[PDB]
This record gives C-alpha cells, sequence and structure tokens, in this order.
C-alpha cells in the first residue's frame, strides 16, 4: 500500500522490459540457433551473471535461512561446492561439448554412444526432474514468501507470477533471457546486501551473530497434547557445532565427507550435466568467455553465506519464540506447519526490519530471484523437449515449426507446473528442502558417473552407459520408495522409518550409488565390444583438438577452441586465486 | 583462532597445485 514499495516495484518491471526489448531488437530468434542458443555471441558477463541468476531463486533465500536458523551455517556447503564444480564445466566440460557442436546434453550422448535410447532416456529423466527438484522448490518458497509477506492467496499468486514468467519466457529466447539476468543479478544482490545490513545491525554487527546464536532457544518447551509432554534439550537449543561447516562424519546433520564427495559429485551432475546451467555455455562467444564467466559465477556464489544463511541465524536472535518454534500447538499458531517454522525466517526479517521505501525492493529481490530461475527452467525444457523428442516424432522439421513446438512447450510446462502446485504444497516446513536434496541424491549420480566415463574413459560403449543409467535408477529408486513410504516427521516426532535405509545421510548415498553405477557402467562396458577412435574425435576429453574426420554413430568455426595465449594466461591466473579464496574461506568456517 | 585454520588450507591448497604442475610436467609430456 506505500507509494515507495508500489514505484520500487515498477521501476524493476521497466528495467526488465527495457533490457527485454533491447535484446530482441538486437538478436535473430528466427531460427534455432539464435532462439535456442543466443546465436553463440555471449560475453563473459551475461555467462556468469546467468549462471547466478539461473541458481539463486526464491527457495535459496526460504531454503538456506530457514536451514541457517535451524542448524547453523554448513549449508553455505551447497553454495561453496559450487566453485570447485564450476571451474571443473570451464576447463573440463564446455571444452569437449563446444567441439562436439551439440545443442542439448541428450544430443552429446546420441554423438558419444550412438543409440536411440539414451538420449530419450535422459530427456524424460532430465523433465521429470525439472518437475520435482527445480520448479516444486520455486513454487513452494514463492508461497512461503507471499504467505507471509504479502497475505495475498497463495494459489492466485502463484498463477500470476507462472503466467507472467510464462510471457517473459516465451518472448525472446536465451538470449534476452541471459542480458536480463545481468539486471537481476543486480537487483538481487543489491537488496540482499540492503537487508544484510538492517539484520547485521539489529543484532549489533558480525560479533554479535556469533555471541548471541548459541543462546537463541525458545521458552515455550511443553506441549498440552498427551504423549509428546516436554520437549527434548536436545531439539529446541541450537546445535552446539551451529559455527562450523565441517560437522561429525558420522553424527553430524551434514557429515564433512558427505559435504566435500557427496556434493561435488550431485553438483557435478547440476553444473556440468544438466541442460539449465550447460545451455549458458553453449552460448558464448568463445570458451575463454565461457572461462570468465565461470569465475564470475563462482565469486558471486561466496555471497550465499554472507546474505542468506547469516540473515536467518540473525533471525533465530530476534524471533527465538517464533523462528525456533517446538511446540506443535505454537508452530500450527506462528506459520501453520505443526512440525516446525524454519521458513519464516528470511520472510520475517524482511516485514519486521525494512523501511518503508525498501519492502517493496525486497519483494523485487524475491520476484527477480524467481522469474530468473523458472524462465532459464522452462527454456531449457523447452530447448529439450523441442530438440530430442519433437525431433525423433517429426524427423523433416525444420528451424519455424520448432520454434513453435518451442514455444507451444513452455506454455504446457507452465500448465503441469499449476496442476503440481497442490502437491507442493502437502510439504509441510523446511522438510520440503531435505527431500529436494534427497531426490537430487537419488536420481542424479547415476547420470554425473556416465558424464564422466563418456568425457575422460574412451572405452565405455553403449551398452555401457545405458545399463549404468537404469541400474543406477533401480538402486536409487530403492531409497527414494522406501523413504517416501515412511515419510519424515521432526525431531519431535521422528519417524518409524528403519534406520539402515534413513541412517546412511543421502549425500553418503550419493556416494555409493556413484561409484555402484560407475563400477557397472565400466564392467558392462569391458564385457562388450568397444567403439573405434575414428568415432569419437572432438567428443572426448582426449580428442577435444583432434583436426581428424569423425565418423558418426547418429561451421569449423565452432569446432575450434584454441584462445589467445595472454587472454588464457588471465582466466587460468583468476580460477586460481578464486580456488585461493574459496579454500581460505572453507578454512576459517571449517 | 581461525585465520591460521584458513592460511593453513590455502598452503596445503598451493601444496597440492605445485603437485599438479609436478605429475603433468613429468608424466604428460
Ligand atoms: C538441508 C537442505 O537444505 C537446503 C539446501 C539447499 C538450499 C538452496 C538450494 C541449492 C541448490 C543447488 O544444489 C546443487 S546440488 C543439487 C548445488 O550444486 C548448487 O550449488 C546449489 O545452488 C538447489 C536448490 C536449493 Cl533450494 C536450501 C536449503
Ligand atoms: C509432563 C511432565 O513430565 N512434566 C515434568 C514435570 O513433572 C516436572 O516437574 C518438570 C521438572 O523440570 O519437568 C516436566
Ligand atoms: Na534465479
Amino acid at each position: 500500500d506505500n507509494p515507495a514499495d508500489i514505484l520500487v516495484i515498477a521501476a524493476y518491471f521497466l528495467l526488465v522490459i527495457g533490457v527485454g526489448l533491447w535484446s530482441m531488437c538486437r538478436t535473430n530468434r528466427g531460427t534455432v540457433g539464435g532462439y535456442f542458443l543466443a546465436g553463440r555471441s555471449m560475453v563473459w558477463w551475461p555467462v556468469g551473471a546467468s549462471l547466478f541468476a539461473s541458481n539463486i531463486g526464491s527457495g535459496h533465500f526460504v531454503g538456506l535461512a530457514g536451514t541457517g536458523a535451524a542448524s547453523g551455517l554448513a549449508v553455505a556447503g551447497f553454495e561453496w561446492n559450487a566453485l570447485f564444480v564450476v571451474l571443473l564445466l570451464g576447463w573440463l566440460f564446455a571444452p569437449v561439448y563446444l567441439t562436439a557442436g551439440v545443442i542439448t546434453m541428450p544430443q552429446y550422448l546420441r554423438k558419444r554412444f550412438g543409440g536411440r535410447r539414451i538420449r530419450l532416456y535422459l530427456s524424460v529423466l532430465s523433465l521429470f526432474l525439472y518437475i520435482f527438484t527445480k520448479i516444486s522448490v520455486d513454487m513452494f518458497s514463492g508461497a512461503v514468501f507471499i504467505q507471509q509477506a504479502l497475505g495475498w492467496n497463495i494459489y492466485a499468486s502463484v498463477i500470476a507470477l507462472l503466467g507472467i514468467t510464462m510471457i517473459y519466457t516465451v518472448t525472446g529466447g536465451l538470449a534476452a533471457l541471459m542480458y536480463t539476468d545481468t539486471v537481476q543479478t543486480f537487483v538481487i544482490l543489491g537488496g540482499a546486501c540492503i537487508l544484510m545490513g538492517y539484520a547485521f545491525h539489529e543484532v549489533g554487527g558480525y560479533s554479535g551473530l556469533f555471541d548471541k546464536y548459541l543462546g537463541a532457544a525458545t521458552s515455550l518447551t511443553v506441549s498440552e497434547d498427551p504423549a509428546v509432554g516436554n520437549i527434548s534439550s536436545f531439539c529446541y537449543r541450537p546445535r552446539p557445532d551451529s559455527y562450523h561447516l565441517l560437522r561429525h562424519p558420522v553424527t553430524g546433520d551434514l557429515p564433512w565427507p558427505a559435504l566435500l564427495l557427496g556434493l561435488t559429485i550431485v553438483s557435478g551432475w547440476y553444473w556440468c550435466s544438466d541442460q539449465v546451467i550447460v545451455q549458458r555455455c553453449l552460448a558464448g562467444k568463445s570458451l575463454t568467455h565461457i572461462k570468465a564467466g565461470c569465475i564470475l559465477c563462482g565469486y558471486l556464489k561466496l555471497t550465499p553465506m554472507f546474505l542468506m544463511v547469516m540473515p536467518g541465524m540473525i533471525s533465530r536472535i530476534l524471533y527465538p519464540d517464533e523462528v525456533a518454534c517446538v511446540v506443535p500447538e505454537v508452530c500450527r499458531r506462528v506459520c501453520g506447519t505443526e512440525v516446525g517454522c524454519s521458513n519464516i525466517a528470511y520472510p520475517r526479517l524482511v516485514v519486521k526490519l525494512m523501511p518503508n521505501g525498501l519492502r517493496g525492493l525486497m519483494l523485487a529481490v524475491m520476484l527477480a530471484a524467481l522469474m530468473s530461475s523458472l524462465a532459464s527452467i522452462f527454456n531449457s525444457s523447452s530447448t529439450l523437449f523441442t530438440m530430442d523428442i519433437y525431433t525423433r516424432l517429426r524427423p523433416r522439421a525444420g528451424d519455424r515449426e520448432l520454434l513453435l513446438v518451442g514455444r507451444l512447450w513452455v506454455v504446457f510446462i507452465v500448465v503441469v507446473s499449476v496442476a503440481w502446485l497442490p502437491v507442493v504444497q502437502a510439504a509441510q516446513g523446511g522438510q520440503l528442502f531435505d527431500y529436494i536434496q534427497a531426490v537430487s541424491s537419488y536420481l542424479a549420480p547415476p547420470v554425473s558417473a556416465v558424464f564422466v566415463l563418456a568425457l575422460f574413459v574412451p572405452r565405455v560403449n553403449e551398452q555401457g552407459a545405458f545399463w549404468g543409467l537404469i541400474g543406477g535408477l533401480l538402486m536409487g529408486l530403492a531409497r527414494l520408495i522406501p523413504e517416501f513410504s515412511f515419510g519424515s516427521g521432526s525431531c519431535v516426532q521422528p519417524s518409524a522409518c528403519p534406520a539402515f535405509l534413513c541412517g546412511v545421510h543421502y549425500l553418503y548415498f550419493a556416494i555409493v550409488l556413484f561409484f555402484c553405477s560407475g563400477l557397472l557402467t565400466l564392467t558392462v562396458s569391458l564385457c562388450t565390444a568397444p567403439i573405434p577412435r575414428k568415432h569419437l574425435h572432438r567428443l572426448v576429453f582426449s580428442l577435444r583438438h583432434s583436426k581428424e574426420e569423425r565418423e558418426d554413430l547418429d561451421a569449423r568455426r565452432l569446432e575450434d577452441i584454441s584462445e589467445d595465449p595472454s587472454w588464457a594466461r588471465v582466466v587460468n591466473l583468476n580460477a586460481l586465486l578464486m580456488m585461493a579464496v574459496a579454500v581460505f574461506l572453507w578454512g576459517f568456517y571449517a | 583462532q581461525p585465520w591460521m585454520q584458513g592460511l593453513i588450507a590455502v598452503a596445503v591448497f598451493l601444496v597440492l597445485v605445485a603437485i599438479a604442475f609436478a605429475v603433468n610436467h613429468f608424466w604428460c609430456q
């Protein structure tokens, strides 16, 4: 209702429309290349700003601040693994995907192994992962932030948001979305820094957070419900390792071997094998512009511990009877969720610490985060479906019908998400951020295991790669089905899930499943006859500098990934510096 | 002290990147 809020929300919309219009007036969207891969024309700053803005959603604000309040600062684990794995993207994987001349990541595996069946399998698994683990978190976290900050209807508001990100997606393609994401990253970081400032002022500095957080317990620890009674001191007092990234390897909530290995594995699928991030790396002007943007994204991916996790911990210090509630009656009154109220942490700092003018800015921040992520998913799924599935059904399709089918898939994936919104609203509290990271740790390691063997081990053949993926879905589905069967409960109400299934952290099962998919792929590969090198040029990390005539199991200016040695020198030295800073910060909080 | 933990982390990291330059210099050429 404030003049200022409304003006700040429409200045944001004027920026987004302004840069959209400039981009469509510049770029060509009458071709598949242009509409789907920005004409292969993006420079370092669009690539990195896009990689950041395509990743950071409303779920980062709601999830990381929620978990920061709940469990302290080891969820920075999620964001900081990425520094190391975005170096992998540039220096190891994108070299190979730029010489392969692929538009989709299923197409790479078609070129590398050569069946009809791996490319179709990967497309259908990818599309379901985007429904379950990427769209669901954005709809859920949007609904938290609208319910708390605004108090609007969380059905109508999600429809209206999903509808305007539909129009923003179909209207210009990757080009528009990338150049716009350079605005949306500025808006996200700007408003997030302003809220960090107010929060750290309220608790009385950085020193204030680290001398007040461990004391931040609720004073309402006794229930009116029989067979609950006195809530345990384990589950309302803050965790006594709350200021340490590296937690105990058997009893930690995030064990350190699980953090470092298991997140490197699942992050490897997310950053290096996944169409949503890798389409930002197939639209670059040159490999040196891809490596430069990898570094911008990676320095930007430090920011989330200081802009979401610590704010959420400051939220538990300031509203301990509302953010750290444990009694069911109290949690039903505070946030409508019997199982806890961590999720209101960021939403509540915004609705209590921000003045008349800047509340509008923080609405612009969450809108920018949510719009950028949903648009990146709707475009990447458009490409995935159109290029892979629609060219199986109609081979002689051609670059006009394909754009029509690309824009009609965005409409379909919006309507499917609208239909899926009540299911995701059935997830109760901060359980959902454990569900999404668990489903990721059960489905993705088989895909990580194939792409590392498809890229680094040229002995691996099509039978190996396919039975690797299906053996993995089988092992993974074991954990998923028996878990979802007993639900989660809370610390107050432990589930009856037998411990051997549960008690192994899902990031540890990520590691076992990766090595089991790897071993199966290698074993079936080594029994069956190999793929010779005449089939493999410029599609394996060994052969990315080949010049020899490949024979397809399925112009030359994209094949060339030679960079200027001066500019190579510069991106190589900034990568080592960026790693050194990441390693220093992991040391500081370990 | 946190600052010492940070610097030991960086020190072991510069040791590992010196090992990477050693291994590829003697084993790729
Ligand atoms: C307890 C869990 O709580 C949380 C875990 C993560 C997040 C933030 C988040 C991170 C990611 C990404 O996850 C991938 S791995 C799939 C990483 O590589 C990447 O750096 C992350 O940005 C995806 C969704 C979300 Cl909601 C919030 C709560
Ligand atoms: Na985003």
